[PDB]
This record gives structure tokens, sequence and C-alpha cells, in this order.
RNA sequence: CGCCGCCAAGGUAU
């Protein structure tokens, strides 16, 4: 926890005029409210009037001052916006291979339409897949499944968004929350969605961690499951918002050497899944 | 749930084949009777056979119902012309409606057109009378290419092959 | 027509006063139009009452679209008159009727604790209403010349001006 | 380490994921003062990721560098600046993902801090953005921070007070020689050294970048005013003047000699 | 192309949105209150064995919590684009308060909701032909006979008066 | 439906509705009685029920 | 927090100066005090030179 | 024998 300057001997010599010398500090006012954010923001006690702020997805279930202050900190600028077009451009890049599925012609990604991350009544789609000829996609469901039945509408294209949301501890089931989201869009008539096939990939930053919902091709489900997982391990976006939590709430490690943690399988049996050994 | 369709409840659907595809378009008999029965009359006459899409405005409208081809040519089977007939939940908010084509005044006939977007130009101009089931609506977004040659009448126009009726309320007869 | 007549004629022009009785500021505001553009109790709680009424008649008219019947209803608007204060904000700018809240939220265990009896199910379906009905009718009952004052006050400040240094 | 990564060069490619995840685990390190180690090897590294090809990292730790300078630590804030500014020095300045439009005003709040190796790389960075980045500001900046270097003076290591003049020259350069001008002629009454010759070395810089003849007849006419310190401080300014201009007095002998007379 | 089913049912439910789900956390029987009540019945039935190491699962070895959310309600959501920043630090650089203001001290001024909101919605000397074009020192084209007689005029140019030298190339 | 008498303004300002309920108290109780019986036995036979899409 | 029975300040303020502006108008607040001294004593021969 | 369920003015000047 913090240390640095605590006691702070000579500041360095200022004036300190009315406020900044009698008046409390806000920085731990508000760390504190930033460090039980889940649980101060919680959505499920009283689920009526939310209040979102701009460019994010919060919601902020209350009228707290403090925790808005602290919340907006760390959603500083345009950093929404950055992990949306960071992860495209990771999910859009690593489909350079083309050939390892059945065919992909190109990977179009569309007209960059801002408010388009934060948008939670309508949606659009944010890349898209070409094809020849007769993509045989699956039944929609998960990423966590490995059945994959295969017997739907042989289709041309195939698009891909992503979303984003933030934790508040009675909603961390994105298993279903892409689910629901997924049917609420397909059943939506505002979309403007290129095919009614394919996936929607959920995301949740808070408590991190990811899902999907859509229909599968074979050169589809188990490239991506490894590829967005390098995603979460390696993204510039996503980790200068974990570094800016860091920097409004003063956390730090106290060991010598780095905590085991790698490329091996060991790291991700411990991310709230269950997974035994045989 | 937050999606909130907007739009009142249908009744009627009927089916229409052109070379680009399949497209079932459900209808609303009962906010829009007349124009509703006009169009279940001339799908039952066969009269949509060879009747090619002459107007794509991308984004905006794709125009059908012309026997002729020039735009202008539409009988009813009425006789004249019939009124407009709007609905305040019947808007232009979206792709994949149907509407009666007009010219100013109360003058609707065989001549209608598909939407491809937001048409907040349109409103309380034109008759909604149905729309598209959704799995369909890419038959008919197939008909927006930029082909066009001038402001409309593309090269090779799809025509419509055949229309038929899966639903038929308030039974009517071909002549 | 008169609660968004009200914002056109006081040249606001960013509050986007909804069907759905809410309000919602646009243009992230400046010093010279908060302090011009905040209602008290008169407006607001009219806002809300107004709201109240407005998912009632959005529930009865839901009904008579055909598309739902009379025991979901029941149990609907059952939910509407025991779960205010969820759903409505009435109790922020007027506290007393909090208690009417819970005047509510305790008769309907009388009504809910009955249906379960026996082998019923614990399942919703709990459609007995008249209890929170005749409650927010005597709230209303009891408000109707308070805010009728109030709101004739607004239209004495809004119409013919203040009195600065009068009374 | 870094004459190791300066003899490797490109040798060291499949190492520079595994060092740099180091340095960015090793950057909190419980803040028991193990974190200036890190930035400063990132300063070293600057050099050698640009020539064997990577700027993909770069653009990953210019964002990271952005903001860990939000620190209450000197010692540690110094080595943060000195890597930002190694960052700047070995990356042509308007290809960076932590753009000048938004980091100078992140650097204004640390040159009110009176820790002299803070003060130093940050005025060593607002140098290097006054000539070569004075285009992402709405002109307003450098008018309000000239007054804040002021204050940056009376810093005892000569670093500070010789890099502090060429800002305010490269900030007259950018935004005109007239306004900066009665700054410096205002900094002439202070009862205090190291703060007026200070800034007469300043009047010299705004002699010599920008063209003459834009600071002289003020200069002329603050000996006018009857005090010691601004008439020592303009004759001060006239010797520093013509010191660094040489052969371009051959126009203004003439003009300050009923001054010097 | 896209077949049709060829059905006379219309494309989606018959109450057009009356029974929303909500089913965005975890449903019913596997939330965290279903499991709070199994174990609580579980552990009403078993009082008279002691011990019988059939283990029942994790919790079982002797609502609160991740309560469950409301199925039959969205929340009324409500846009709060009212900011909270330290202006006299972002334009300025320096608040009188210091750290004892509630606001957030920021300095990135780029741009809201609003503005993006309405940002999205919008030969030359005897004017003649060019009889044989040719080339001086300095690119300058000009005719044969008419520069011939330029330079029988003045032996300068025309455009700059550059001094031509006699030397007159294509 | 209960369709119902009203007293409206010229321009439309404002449609009070002028009925008082006038209802007699056994038929009353009997007829949420009888609904009372009928809703239990209609929970009784319903598999699983979602209640309003409140909004 | 209490926003009634806090140390406050105005907005837009800027703050006070360092040593060295607040010493210059101490200076000149004693030179206005000596020159209003000498007003009111009346001294004929108090002379303030072309160098302060 | 089982309290308690919170809005706003107070700050980014006129
Ligand atoms: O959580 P409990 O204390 O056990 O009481 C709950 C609760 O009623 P109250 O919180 O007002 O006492 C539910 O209402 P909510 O506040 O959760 O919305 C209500 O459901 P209804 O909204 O349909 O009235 C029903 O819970 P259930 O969903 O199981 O019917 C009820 O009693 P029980 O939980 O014992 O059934
Ligand atoms: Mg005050
Ligand atoms: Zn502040």
């Amino acid at each position: 926890w913090e240390k640095a300057s605590g006691f702070e001997e000579s500041m360095k010599w200022k004036k300190l005029t009315n406020a900044q010398r009698s008046g409390l500090n806000q920085i731990p006012n508000r760390r504190f409210t930033l460090w039980w954010s889940p649980t101060i923001n919680r959505a499920n006690v009283y689920v009526g009037f939310q209040v979102q702020l701009d460019l994010t997805g919060i919601f902020m279930h209350g009228k707290i001052p403090t925790l808005k202050i602290s919340l907006i900190q760390i959603f500083r600028a345009h950093l929404w916006q950055k992990i949306h077009e960071s992860i495209v451009m990771d999910l859009c890049q690593v489909f350079d291979q083309e050939l390892d599925a059945l065919e992909i012609e190109t990977v179009q990604k569309e007209t960059i339409h801002p408010r388009k991350s934060y948008k939670m009544n309508s949606s659009c789609a944010d890349i898209l897949l070409f094809a020849s000829y007769k993509w045989n996609v699956s039944r929609p469901s998960l990423l966590a499944d490995s059945k994959d039945v295969m017997d739907s509408t042989t289709t041309q294209k195939y698009w891909i968004d992503i979303q984003l949301r933030w934790g508040d501890y009675d909603s961390h089931d994105i298993e279903r929350y892409a689910r629901a989201k997924f049917l609420d869009y397909t059943t939506d008539n505002m979309s403007i969605y290129p095919s009614p096939t394919g996936v929607l990939i959920a995301i949740d930053l808070a408590y991190n961690l990811h899902s999907a919902y859509g229909n599968w091709f074979p050169g589809s489900k188990p490239l991506i499951q490894q590829a967005m997982a390098k995603i979460m391990k390696a993204n510039p976006a996503l980790y200068v918002l974990r570094e800016r939590i860091r920097k409004g709430l003063q956390l730090y490690s106290s060991e010598p050497t780095e905590p085991y943690l790698s490329s091996q399988n060991y790291g991700e049996l411990f991310s709230n899944q269950i997974i035994w050994f045989v | 749930s937050n999606i909130y369709i907007q739009e009142p409840p249908t009744n009627g659907k009927v089916l229409l084949k052109t070379t680009a595809g399949d497209i079932d378009i459900e209808l609303w008999s009962k906010e829009a009777p007349k124009a509703c029965r006009n169009f279940i009359q001339l799908c039952l006459e066969a009269y949509y056979d060879n009747t090619i899409f002459h107007r794509v405005v991308p984004g905006f409208i794709v125009q059908g119902g012309d026997p002729t081809g020039t735009g202008s040519g539409g009988e009813s089977i009425y006789g004249a012309p019939f009124k407009d007939e709007f609905h305040s939940r019947l808007r232009f908010n979206r792709r994949g409606l149907v509407a009666m084509a007009n010219a100013g005044s109360h003058d609707n006939g065989s001549q209608f057109f598909f939407t491809l977007g937001r048409a907040d130009e349109l409103n309380n101009k034109h008759t909604i009378f149905g729309k598209v089931t959704g799995d369909t609506v890419y038959n008919m977004l197939r008909l927006s290419e930029v082909d066009i040659d001038d402001d409309e009448r593309p090269h090779n126009p799809h025509k419509i092959k055949s229309c038929e009726v899966l639903f038929n309320p308030f039974d009517d007869i071909i002549p | 027509n008169m609660l968004n007549l009200l914002i056109h004629r006081k040249n606001l022009n960013y509050l986007h006063l909804d069907y759905n009785f809410n309000l919602k500021p646009v243009k992230t505001l400046t010093t010279k139009e908060r302090k011009k553009s905040r209602f008290g109790n008169a407006f607001h709680l009219c806002r809300e009452v107004l709201r109240l009424t407005k998912l009632v008649v959005d529930s009865h008219v839901q009904y008579r679209l055909g598309n739902v019947d009379a025991f979901q209803l029941a149990d609907g608007l059952q939910y509407i008159f025991a779960h205010v204060g969820q759903l409505t904000g009435m109790y922020r700018y007027k506290y007393k009727l909090m208690r009417q809240i819970r005047m509510c939220k305790d008769l309907k265990h009388l009504i809910y604790y009955r249906f379960n009896t026996g082998p019923v199910g614990k399942g919703p379906g709990c459609g007995f209403w008249a209890a929170g009905w005749r409650v927010w009718l005597f709230f209303m009952r009891g408000i109707t010349p308070l805010l009728e004052r109030w709101l004739g006050n607004l239209l004495a400040r809004q119409f013919e001006g203040r009195h600065s240094k009068g009374v | 380490f870094g004459t190791v990564v300066n003899a490797l060069g490109k040798r060291v490619k499949p190492y520079l994921p595994q060092i740099c995840g180091t340095v960015l685990w090793r950057l909190n390190n419980k803040s028991a003062k193990v974190r200036q180690q890190a930035a400063d090897l990132i300063s070293r590294t600057a050099v050698v990721m640009k020539t064997c090809q990577e700027e993909k990292l770069m653009g990953h730790l210019g964002v990271v560098l952005y903001e860990y300078l939000g620190e209450e630590y000197p010692e540690v804030l110094g080595s943060i600046l000195g890597a930002l500014k190694a960052i700047v020095n070995v990356i042509g300045m308007h290809k960076m993902t932590p753009p000048i439009k938004d980091l100078l005003p992140r650097l204004t709040p640390i040159l009110k801090n009176r820790h002299e190796k803070v003060q130093e790389n940050c005025i060593d960075l607002v140098g290097r953005i006054a000539d070569r980045g004075a285009e992402y500001v709405s002109a307003r900046e450098w008018m309000r921070i000239c007054f804040e270097l002021l204050e940056l003076l009376k810093a005892h290591k000569k670093a500070i007070r010789r890099a502090t003049v060429n800002t305010f020259g490269y900030i007259a350069k950018a935004i005109g020689p007239h306004d900066v001008l009665a700054t410096l002629l205002n900094n002439l009454k202070v009862q205090e050294r190291q703060n007026r010759v200070c800034t007469t070395v300043a009047i010299a810089i705004v002699a010599e970048t920008c063209s003459p003849f834009t600071v002289l007849p003020a200069l002329m006419n603050e000996y006018r005013v009857p005090e010691l310190n601004v008439q020592n401080g303009v004759l001060k300014s006239l010797s520093f003047l013509f010191e660094y201009i040489g052969e371009m007095g051959k126009d203004y002998i003439y003009a300050v000699t009923p001054l010097l007379e | 192309v896209y077949k049709s089913t060829r059905s006379a049912k219309p494309v989606g439910p018959e109450d057009m949105g009356a029974t929303a789900v909500y089913e965005l956390d975890t449903e019913k029987e596997r939330d965290a209150q279903a499991i709070f009540e199994r174990s609580q019945k579980i552990q009403e039935e078993l009082r008279g064995k002691e011990d019988d190491k059939i283990y029942r699962g994790i919790n079982n070895y002797q609502r609160k919590g991740p309560i469950r959310a409301p199925e039959h309600l969205r929340a009324t959501v409500r846009w709060d684009y009212q900011p909270d920043i330290c202006k006299d630090y972002k334009e300025t650089g320096f608040c009188g308060f210091g750290d004892s203001c509630k606001f957030l001290h920021d300095r990135s001024d780029y741009k809201h909701g609003w503005q993006i909101e309405r940002e999205l919605d919008e030969c030359f000397i005897c004017r003649q032909s060019f009889q044989n074009p040719v080339v001086t020192k300095c690119r300058h084209y000009f005719c044969e006979s008419c520069a011939l007689q330029h330079f029988r005029t003045t032996p300068r140019c025309y455009v700059c008066d550059q001094q031509t030298n006699g030397v007159f190339n294509p | 439906i209960r369709d119902v008498p009203v007293l409206y303004h010229i321009t439309g300002a404002i449609s009070f509705v002028n009925e008082i309920p006038w209802v007699i108290e056994p038929v009353y109780i009997s007829q949420w009685g009888s609904m009372w019986i009928m809703m239990r036995r209609e929970k009784r036979d319903r598999r699983h029920f979602k209640r309003m899409r409140f909004p | 927090m209490d926003f009634q029975h806090r140390p406050g300040g105005k907005t837009g303020s800027g703050g006070v100066a360092s040593s060295s502006e607040s010493n210059r108008d101490r200076r000149e607040r004693l030179r206005q005090l000596a020159l209003e001294t000498i007003d009111i004593n009346k001294d004929p021969y108090f002379m303030k030179n072309h160098l302060g």
C-alpha cells in the first residue's frame, strides 16, 4: 500500500495559502472509494435510475459523486474507444492467416463510427469476413463448449463485434451476458448488421475475462480462443488502464522476481473457472 | 431487455421470389387495409411477373412495382388511386420497410419501394404497409449495387419471378 | 404537453423531457445555465406522479393491444403499486411517501404469504392489487391541494414575475 | 547494461520482450526506491530499440511513461522524465503515441517541483518541445509557463540556469519577442542575485535567437526607470548581447553609445 | 441466396417484448441465492446424521452475497454528460485548493460526447500560339522571333529582367 | 374496458374524469374472493411466470 | 464533506507568489511608508536619486 | 420480541 511521501518532512517550501494547507486530502477518500468499487456500485440493490457517464459504461447505480470522480480518472482520455480500436486491430491482424480456414478473401474493417463502443440500445458490426461460397455455420453457442453440431445455413460473410462492460459484483457472468446481448441484437430491428450469423464477443473489464456467443466455422473457435488470450496477455490500452488504476489506487508488489507467470498453462488455471487434473 | 421494437404486430404474409433471392413480406393489414388489399390482389393476379426494379438510391430507397420500367406506370385494381393511410407507430426509422411510392397528393397504385436505411424525409408522405422478416433482408440488400449508369435504372435489374401468398385475409378474386 | 412547454417557454432548449416522464441535460452545463435550470418539488413531484400514471396507462394499453391477459396485468400493476421507489424516484423530492412505500412493502407480505399456503408455488402471480391502490389513492387525496397550491405558486412566479422585496 | 546493449544492437532482438516485461513488472516494486533504475534502464535502451526495427513496443511504453509521472518521489520522477526525454530524442516527435498535444500540459505541474533533477529533466524536455514541437499548443501555454520559468530560477546546479534561457529563446522564437519581453524585464526587480542575471542572460537569448531590433527599444527604455537593479540588468544584458552577437553590432554601436555615455 | 422457411408465423414472439427476461447475470437455477437455498435446505434435512462423510459438496461441510437481479426489469438509464473537471487546473495549471478540491485535476482537453453527436450529424508576351516554344537560362519559355525582337528591345529578360548574357537555347 | 364519463376543456387543456366509484360492499368482497380463487388456480397451473417489462 | 465550514477560496485566484514578488511589494510598501511619514513630518531635505 | 433504505443549494465566477 501507500508509501510514497507519506510523512513528507519538507514537501518543497511552497506557500500553502488556505485550502491545500488546512483542508483534507481528497486522494485517499477517492482511492478508498475506488478500492471497494463493485460493492459500492452494485447493480441489484436499487435497480432503477442508473446514470452512465460520457464515453463509459459504468452506469453508476447511485448518486455518489466521489465514486464518479474516482472512476473517471481511470477512464480519462478516450481510452474506452482506444480499447475498442486496439482489440479490433488485434483481432483483425490475427486473421492474416487466411488459408488455415476453408478460405478467407479479405477482412474488412468497416467505417470507424464513434459512439459505437458504448451505445447500449443499438449496435453495429465491427469487422467483417468475406468468402467465395458456403461457409457452413453452426447453431449459435458459447466458446466454453466443444460439441459443434454444425447444421445451419451456408452463408457468405461473417461479422465480428466486440463489447465492453464493468463488473459491479452482482452481474459477472459474461457467458450469459454475451448470450442475452446477442439474442437482444438478433431480435432487434435497429441493427445494420451484414448478417444475422456472426459472433458477438463480450469481455468483462472489471473482473477481466472473456467470452463470446455466435455460430462457428471450423477455422474460427480454437484459433481466436488462444488469439484473444494473447490479447488479454499483451495489449497496450487494456494494460495502461490497469496501470492507470495503479496510479489512482497506489497498489505495489513486494517481490524481487516475477511471480511465475508466463505462457504456461499454469496461469489461466486460476481465472475463476473450474479445471481438474486427471 | 431494452431493444423495444416499437411497431404494431403484423397480420398476413406473402412470399416473393427474385433472382436476388427470396423475400417474405409480412403486412400490417389492420393498420393499412386498402394498400395491403391492393398488394395482395396484385400478388394474387401474378401481376408482378417480369416486373423489374427501376430505381436504386443506395442507402435510401430501392423502387419496384413498375411493369413498364420508366417510373410512371401504376395501375391499381380500384380504377382510381387510393388515399394515404398514415400511422404514428409506422415511420421510416429503419430499413426493410415497404411503402407505396407517391408523387404528392393521394396517388397510390402498384408503384412501391423498399427502404434501405434512415428515411426521415419521407415521414407523413408515404403509406407504410409492410416489412420483411429477418434472415431474408439480405436478399433485398443485394438489390443495392452501384451499377446504376444514371440516378436510376442499372444495367441488369432484378425481376420478380413469382409471388406466393402464405396468408390471405379478407378473401378476394383476381378480377 | 405542459411539462415540455414549461421548458419551451423558459427558453432552455437543452432538457430532453421524454414521454416516460424523466429529465436529462445534454450539453455539459455551464454556470449561467445550470443555475437557471433546476426545479424544486412542484415540478419534479408532479413529474413522478405523472410517470406513475403513465406506467399504469401503459399497462392498460398493453393489455388492450391483445398480447397479455388479465392475471399478468394484475401481478404487474400490483408490482407497480407495491414497488414504487425502486422504479419511479418519487421519494427523492418528497420523503413522507417513503413510509407509505413501506406501508405498501409490508402489506404485500399479507398478500404474498397467503398465496403460498398449500401446493400453489413460490413463483410470481401475486395479482391482488387493491391494497396498494387504496393507499396511493390516499396519497394523492391529500397531496392534490398541496402541489396544486405549489404549481399555482409556480405559475404565479413564472407568468407575472417574482416579488423581490414585497412580503 | 547500456554498453552491452549498444554492443549488441540487432542481436538483442529475441530478448527485448523479456527485458521490457521485467521492466514493466519492476516499475512498481513496493515503492521502496527501486523504481528509478527501471526508468533509467528505459532511457538507456531507448537507442538500441530504434536500430533493431522496434517501434510498436516504443508506442506501448510511451503511454506507460506518459502517466507513470504522477509520482511523489522526486528521485523516481526525474528518472521517469529522463526516460521520456530519451523517448523524445530517439523517436521523431510527431509520430509518438503520447503526443505533444497532451504531454506538455502534464509537464506543467511537474515544473512546480523544486527538486533539481526533476527541474533539469523537465526543462530539457520543455526546451526540446520549444524548438521542435511548438505547433501542438493553443498559443496561451508558452505565455503562462514563462512566468513559472521565473520561479524555476535560483536553482544551484548551473545546468538548469543555462538550459532555461534557451527555453526562453525558443519560446520567443515560437510566439514572438513582445510578450515574454515584459516578463523578462519585470524579472529585474528581485533584490536577489541568481534571478536578475539569469534573466539578463534570457534577455541576451531573446536578443540572439530571433532577429535583433525587437528587444532593443524597450531595453533602452527601461534605463529611464529610477532603480539600481533594472539599470544594472539592462547594462549587463547589453554586455551579453554584444558578446553573443559579435559581428552584428556594427549597426547598433551608434544607438547605444548615448546610453553608455 | 437466403432461402425462407415458408411459414405464416411472424418474425418473433407474440407478446412483442412483454416478457423480457433480462438474463445478463447468472440465471435462476445457478445463481448464488439458489446455491445458498440448496445449502440451507440440505442443512435442514441432514440433522440426525453426524459426519456421514458423503460430504455433499464444498459449502456443505457443516440470500445474501450475490443477490438475484429482477428478471422483469430494465434499469432506467440516463446519460450523465456533466463532468467534474478542475478547470483552473486544466486551462491554467494551478488550482487554488490544491489537493483539497473535490474535482478531478484533469488536463486532457479532448472532445465530449455531445460534441461528437453534433459533429457526426454533418506564349504570354505577344499572347499568340507557341511559335517554337524555347527556353532561357531561368526556365522562361519564349518564342523565337518574339524573343529576338525582345532582345532588340532590351538585352535582359521579360519576367524578372534576368541577365540573358547572349545565351538563348531551345 | 370500463367506459366512463369525462369533463374536458375546449382547447384540450385537461380532461377531468367525473365519476365517483360507487361500489356496493358484499358484491365487491365476493368479486375479489372469486378472482382470488381463480388466480390461485391460475398460478397453480402455470409452469413459470414473467411479469410485465414494466416500462 | 462540510462545504460550509471548510477553509474556502475563490476560483481563478492563482495563489500567492514566491519570496521575490513578496519582498518586492514589501520594499515598495516600505517606500510608500517612508514617503508618507516624510510627507507628514514635512522634510524638505529628503531626496531620491535616479537609482532608487 | 428483529432499528435502519437520501435528494438538492454549498465550486469551477458575472
Ligand atoms: O426477499 P424476501 O425478503 O424474501 O421477499 C421477497 C421480495 O419481496 P420484498 O423484498 O419486498 O420483501 C420480492 O420482491 P423484490 O423486492 O425482490 O422485488 C418478492 O418478489 P415480487 O417482486 O414478485 O413481490 C418475493 O420474492 P420472489 O421473487 O421469490 O417471489 C418475496 O418473498 P420470497 O423471496 O420469500 O418469495
Ligand atoms: Mg466562497
Ligand atoms: Zn480543483
